C-alpha cells in the first residue's frame, strides 16, 4: 500500500479509503505525509495543510503554519483563506496552527 | 524469459552503483567519473537521463534514495572521504533549463578520515537518518532534525568496527520488539581476521549502538550486505556478498530478565551458501517482500534465489547481459 | 541594568524543587511555566514539567550570554550545593567555555570521581583526542598556543584522592590519572624539544 | 560527615588477631544527645515540607543518604541508628528519593539479602536485633527499620529490587519481617511492657500495606526463570502472593494473627487500663484488616491458582477460621 505511486489526489483518496476500511493507521499517516510533502514542494500550502491535518502530525502542521505566516509577512495576504476559515477542531492540533487560525479570525472581525 | 534492456548510461567511467526510488519510476547511477545521474522511466517504459552533475572530487561509490515522505532526497558517498545530500526542488524552472539544475546540494558530511564506501538512509520510522561507513573502520549516523532544512545534519552516533568498512545494512524491521540494528561488512583481505560481518544493536539504556553479534563463519572479504524486509517474521534474514552468496537467519533469544542492559543474543543459522557464481559476489538485494534475493558477481550474471516451503533455498533464475 | 544572577539562581532552585517534587509540584509548575514566554510550547503528551523548565533555562542561557561564565557558574554552583547530578548538556557547554573553573567547582563539592574523569578527558583533549569538546583550537604541538593547564587544581585532586588510602577505587583512579599525566609530560617534553629544533634550524631565508 | 570519616578509619582489617588496643574514642553522651536532637529536627522539617526534603537530599556536598547509610555500617549506639533510620524513612516519603533508597539499601547490605556460602557470622540489623537489642530488652532500631520499610513500600514498590546481585524481588525483607521479627516478637524480653505491642503494630502495618495494593495476576502463578551468574533461578513471587499463601494455609503467621486477636479480646474483657492498650488495639485492627483483605481477594486468587499448573493447595480462610485454636483446644476463633 505504501509503494503505490500517488500521482493524483484521487488515487491517494482511494488508497486511503482502502486503508481506513482495514484500520491501517500507520499507512494512512505515511500516505498523508507523503502527499503533504509533495503538495508542500509544489508550493500548494493549503493542500499541504489539509493533508497534514489528516495525518494528525503536529510537527508538520506547525511547519506549514510557519510558511503561511512567512508568506503573509512577504505578500501581506494569505493565498488559501477558505481552508484556514474552516479548520474547526483541527486548530488544536498545534499551537502554531491555532495561532494562524485565531489570527485569521482577527482579520475577519 | 527475462528481457535485458541496455540503457546508454553515458557515464565517462565505471558505474559503481544503481539505486531505484521507492516507486521504481526513477533510478540514480554513480560513477568513477565523479558524477551522479538521475533517470526517469517514461510511460512507454523507456529510461531518460533527466539530471547529470558532478557531486564529488573522486569516484562515487554508492547512491541512495530517501523515503518519499522526506521529499525527493538523494545521498552519495565517495573516495574523497565525503557523503553529500541532494534535494530535488520540484518547481517551475521556466522552460529553458530542463538540462541539469533542479538538484541542489544541501550538505556535505566531512567527518570521515578515509573513503566513504557505503551510504544508506535509515527506515522512515526512525526519522530522516543517514548512515555512512568508511574504510577508516567507523560507521557514522547523521540525523536531519528538520526535513524542511536539509542543510543541517547532526552526527548522532559513531560506531567503531575496528575493521575497514565496505558496506552497511539497516535492519528494516518496524517491530517495537526489536531495537534498531545495523549490519556492517568488511573488505579486509587479512586471512587472520575472522568475523568480517558485525551486527550492532541500539541500546536505549546507554543511548549507543553496541556490538550484538559477529558472524565468525564469514572470514572472506565482504562486498555487500542486505537485511531482508521483515513482514511479520519472528526472526531476521541477512544476505552477505563475499566469495559466495550467504544467507543467515537471526532469531532473537528471549532476554532473560537478569541482564539489565545486555545486547540481544541471536541464534544464528547459515540457511544458504551458494558458490554458483564461481567468483566474487559484488551486490545483494532483496525484493520488497524479503522472499527473493538477487546477487551479482564477476561471472557477469545476476542470479535470483528463493526458499521453497521447506526453507530450502534454490537458484530460481539466471540473468546474463548480452 | 541589574545583574541577572538572582534570576538564574531562582530558576535553578525551581528546577531542583521540580526534580525532587511529587505530582503536586509538577501540577503547580505548569502555571508559572505558562507565565514565561516559551516561544515554542508544543504540548506533546510526553514532556514533563521538569523537561520544559530545563528547556526554559537553556533558552535563557542562549538569549543572555554573559562575557564571563558567571551564569553557568552560578547554576552549576547552585546544583552542586543541593547534591543534584549535573546535566550532560550543561557539563559539555561549560567544558567548552572553562574546564578549569569546572574542576574547581567539583573539588569544592568533593566530587572526586567526576573531577578525575574531567581531568582524564581534558588531558586526552590536550593530547589531541576530543579537543573540540573543550574549546581547544589546536592540540599539543610545537606551534600551538599554550593552553593553561590547571596544575594546582589537579594536584589538589591528587592530594584529595591520596588522603583516602583505604579506598582501592580512589587509588585505581589516582594511578590512571598519574599514567595519563606521565603520557602528557612525555608528549610535552617531545613537543618542547621539537619546538627547540624548529627554533634551532638557521634562518636561511 | 566528620563522624562518618572518623568512625570508618577505625574499622579493623581482618588479619591481626594479636594485640589489645585501647578503648574506642566513642561519641560522648552530650554529642550523642546533640546528634539525636539535630536528626529529630531534620526528620520533623522534612516530614512536613516536601520542598525541604528534595532540596536536602539532592545537596551535592552533604550527600545525606550516603553519609547516613555509611554511619549505619559503623559501631554506633542503637538509639542513634534508630534515629538515622527514621531520618531515612522521612526522606523516603517522596517517591523520587524512595526508589534511590531501595537501590542504596541493597548495595549497603544493612539487611543481608545475599547469603555467601562460608561466613557464619552475619553483619547487619538481624544480628543487632538478636545480640544488642535483645540484651537491652528495648527494640528502637527494629521499629525504626519497620517504619523505613513501611514508608518505602507506600511511596515506591520496585519490581526489579536486587536485580543482578540476587533473584529480583522483596522476599528477603519479607522473611526478616515475618520469621525474625513477627513470629519471634512474643518470645522476646521487653523492659517496657507497651513496646511488645509497638513492635507488633510496626510489622503488621507493613504486611497490611503490602496486601492492600496487591491484586492477583495470572503472571504471579507462573514460575519466571532469571539467569544469575550462568545459573537459571526462579524469580521471587510478589510479597502479596506470599502473604495470601501464608494466610490461606495452616501457617505460623495465621496462628499468630488469630492468637493476637484472642489476646486482644481477653485483655479488653478486663475493662482495665494497661500499658500499650492503644498499640494492641491497632495491632489487632491490622490483623482484622489483613484477614478481611484476604477474604475479599480469596475467590480470584483460588480461581487463578486452579487455572495455573502450580502443585500448590490453598484452603478457604473461612474454613481455617474453623480450625482448633491451639491455646483453647476448641474451634473458638470465630467466637
Amino acid at each position: 500500500m505504501e509503494r503505490i505511486p500517488l500521482s493524483t489526489e484521487k488515487k491517494a483518496l482511494k488508497a486511503l479509503r482502502i486503508c481506513e476500511q482495514r484500520q491501517m493507521t500507520e499507512q494512512v499517516r505515511s500516505i498523508c505525509k507523503t502527499m503533504a510533502m509533495q503538495s508542500l514542494c509544489n508550493r500548494r500550502l493549503g493542500s499541504a495543510l489539509s493533508w497534514s491535518i489528516r495525518a494528525k502530525d503536529a510537527a508538520f502542521a506547525t511547519l506549514i503554519s510557519d510558511r503561511f505566516l512567512k508568506e503573509y509577512c512577504e505578500r501581506g495576504n494569505f493565498t488559501d483563506l477558505d481552508l484556514i476559515d474552516n479548520l474547526g477542531s483541527a486548530m488544536l492540533l498545534s499551537d502554531r496552527l491555532t495561532f494562524l487560525g485565531k489570527y485569521r479570525e482577527f482579520h475577519r472581525m | 524469459m527475462f528481457v535485458a534492456r541496455s540503457i546508454a548510461a553515458d557515464h565517462k567511467d565505471l558505474i559503481h552503483d544503481v539505486s531505484f526510488d521507492f516507486h521504481g519510476r526513477r533510478m540514480a547511477t554513480c560513477s568513477s567519473d565523479q558524477s551522479v545521474k538521475v533517470w526517469d522511466k517514461s510511460e512507454n517504459g523507456n529510461w531518460h537521463c533527466t539530471a547529470s552533475w558532478k557531486t564529488h572530487s573522486g569516484s562515487v561509490w554508492r547512491v541512495t534514495w530517501a523515503h518519499p515522505e522526506f521529499g525527493q532526497v538523494l545521498a552519495s558517498c565517495s573516495f574523497d572521504r565525503t557523503a553529500a545530500v541532494w534535494e530535488e526542488i520540484v518547481g517551475e524552472s521556466n522552460d529553458k533549463l530542463r538540462g541539469q539544475s533542479h538538484w541542489v546540494k544541501r550538505t556535505t558530511l566531512v567527518d570521515s578520515r578515509t573513503s566513504v564506501t557505503d551510504v544508506k538512509f535509515a527506515p522512515k520510522h526512525m526519522g530522516l537518518m543517514l548512515a555512512t561507513c568508511s574504510a577508516d573502520g567507523v560507521v557514522r549516523i547523521y540525523e536531519a532534525p528538520d526535513v524542511m532544512n536539509l542543510s543541517q545534519w547532526s552526527l548522532q552516533h559513531e560506531i567503531s568496527c575496528k575493521l575497514s568498512c565496505s558496506c552497511i545494512s539497516w535492519n528494516p524491521s518496524s517491530s517495537r520488539a526489536h531495537s534498531p540494528m545495523i549490519a556492517v561488512g568488511s573488505d579486509d583481505s587479512s586471512p587472520n581476521i575472522m568475523g568480517k560481518v558485525q551486527i550492532y544493536e541500539y541500546n536505549e539504556n546507554t543511548r549507543k549502538y553496541a556490538k550484538a553479534e559477529t558472524l565468525m563463519s564469514v572470514s572472506d572479504p565482504v562486498h555487500d550486505i542486505a537485511f531482508a524486509p521483515n513482514l511479520g517474521r519472528s526472526f531476521h534474514i541477512l544476505a552477505v556478498a563475499t566469495k559466495d552468496v550467504r544467507i543467515f537467519t537471526m532469531k532473537p533469544l528471549r532476554k532473560e530478565l537478569s541482564s539489565s542492559g545486555g545486547v540481544t543474543k541471536f541464534e544464528i543459522h547459515t540457511v544458504a551458501q551458494f558458490d554458483n557464481h564461481n567468483s566474487q559476489v559484488w551486490r545483494v538485494s532483496w525484493n520488497i517482500t524479503g522472499t527473493v534475493l538477487a546477487s551479482s558477481g564477476d561471472d557477469g550474471t545476476v542470479r535470483l534465489w528463493k526458499a521453497n516451503y521447506m526453507d530450502n533455498w534454490k537458484c530460481i533464475g539466471v540473468l546474463k547481459g548480452d | 541594568k541589574l545583574a541577572l544572577t538572582s534570576v538564574f539562581e531562582g530558576l535553578a532552585c525551581k528546577c531542583i524543587r521540580l526534580q525532587q517534587g511529587g505530582e503536586a509540584a509538577q501540577a503547580e509548575a505548569w502555571e508559572w511555566l505558562a507565565a514565561n514566554q516559551l516561544a515554542t510550547v508544543i504540548t506533546t503528551k510526553e514532556s514533563s514539567a521538569t523537561d520544559e523548565a530545563w528547556r526554559l533555562m537553556i533558552s535563557y542561557l542562549d538569549k543572555y550570554e554573559a562575557k564571563n561564565t558567571l551564569y553557568h557558574h552560578c547554576i552549576i554552583n547552585k546544583l552542586l550545593s543541593h547534591g543534584v547530578p549535573l546535566p550532560n548538556w550543561l557539563i559539555n557547554r561549560y567544558k567548552a567555555m572553562d574546564a578549569a573553573e569546572l574542576l574547581r567547582l567539583y573539588l569544592k563539592y568533593d566530587l572526586l570521581e567526576e573531577a578525575a574523569e574531567l581531568v582524564l578527558e581534558y588531558v586526552d583533549a590536550l593530547l589531541g583526542k576530543g579537543h573540540q569538546y573543550f574549546g581547544i583550537q589546536a592540540p599539543l604541538s610545537a606551534t600551538s598556543q599554550l593552553v593553561w593547564f590547571p596544575y594546582s587544581a589537579i594536584d589538589h585532586l591528587r592530594q584529595a584522592l591520596g588522603e583516602n588510602e583505604s579506598n582501592q577505587h580512589n587509588q585505581a583512579i589516582l594511578s590512571k590519572l598519574q599514567r595519563k599525566m606521565d603520557e602528557y609530560f612525555q608528549k610535552l617534553k617531545k613537543a618542547t624539544d621539537d619546538y627547540k629544533k624548529l627554533v634551532q634550524k638557521p634562518l636561511r631565508a | 560527615m566528620l563522624y562518618h570519616e572518623h568512625l570508618r578509619r577505625d574499622l579493623p582489617n581482618t588479619d591481626n588477631i594479636h594485640q589489645r588496643h585501647p578503648p574506642l574514642r566513642g561519641i560522648t553522651q552530650r554529642e550523642l544527645d546533640g546528634l539525636i536532637a539535630c536528626l529529630q529536627l531534620t526528620c520533623t522539617i522534612i516530614d512536613w515540607s516536601e520542598s525541604a526534603r528534595l532540596a536536602l537530599c539532592e545537596h551535592a556536598q552533604w550527600m545525606p543518604v550516603v553519609v547516613i547509610l555509611g554511619l549505619l555500617q559503623c559501631s554506633i549506639p542503637p538509639l542513634l541508628k534508630a534515629e538515622l533510620l527514621k531520618t531515612l524513612a522521612a526522606f523516603g516519603k517522596s517517591p523520587e528519593i524512595a526508589a534511590s533508597l531501595w537501590q542504596s539499601l541493597e548495595y549497603t547490605q544493612i539487611l543481608q539479602t545475599v547469603r555467601a556460602t562460608g561466613l557464619r557470622q552475619g553483619v547487619g540489623i538481624e544480628v543487632e536485633l538478636n545480640e544488642i537489642e535483645s540484651r537491652c530488652e528495648e527494640y528502637p532500631l527494629t521499629r525504626a527499620f519497620c517504619q523505613l520499610i513501611s514508608t518505602l513500600v507506600e511511596s515506591s514498590f520496585p519490581t526489579n529490587l536486587g536485580a543482578g546481585l540476587r533473584a529480583p524481588g522483596f522476599e528477603p525483607y519479607l522473611q526478616f519481617l515475618r520469621d525474625t521479627v513477627f513470629l519471634r516478637y512474643r518470645t522476646r524480653a521487653y523492659r517496657r511492657a507497651a513496646e511488645k505491642w509497638e513492635v507488633a503494630e510496626a510489622v503488621l502495618d507493613v504486611f497490611y500495606k503490602l496486601l492492600k495494593d496487591y491484586e492477583p495476576q495470572p503472571e504471579d502463578f507462573v514460575d519466571q526463570y532469571v539467569e544469575l551468574q550462568g545459573e537459571e533461578r526462579v524469580a521471587f513471587k510478589p510479597p502479596g502472593f506470599s502473604l495470601m499463601h501464608h494466610l490461606l494455609n495452616e501457617s505460623p503467621m495465621l496462628e499468630l494473627c488469630l492468637s493476637l486477636m484472642e489476646e486482644g479480646v481477653t485483655q479488653l474483657d478486663t475493662y482495665a487500663p494497661f500499658p500499650g492498650k492503644k498499640h494492641l488495639e491497632k495491632a489487632v485492627a491490622y490483623c482484622f484488616m489483613l484477614l478481611n483483605l484476604t477474604l475479599q481477594k480469596e475467590n480470584r486468587f483460588m480461581d487463578l491458582l486452579r487455572e495455573s499448573h502450580l502443585s500448590m493447595i490453598v484452603t478457604p480462610l473461612e474454613q481455617l477460621l474453623q480450625g482448633i485454636n491451639p491455646r483453647s483446644k476448641k474451634a473458638d476463633n470465630v467466637v
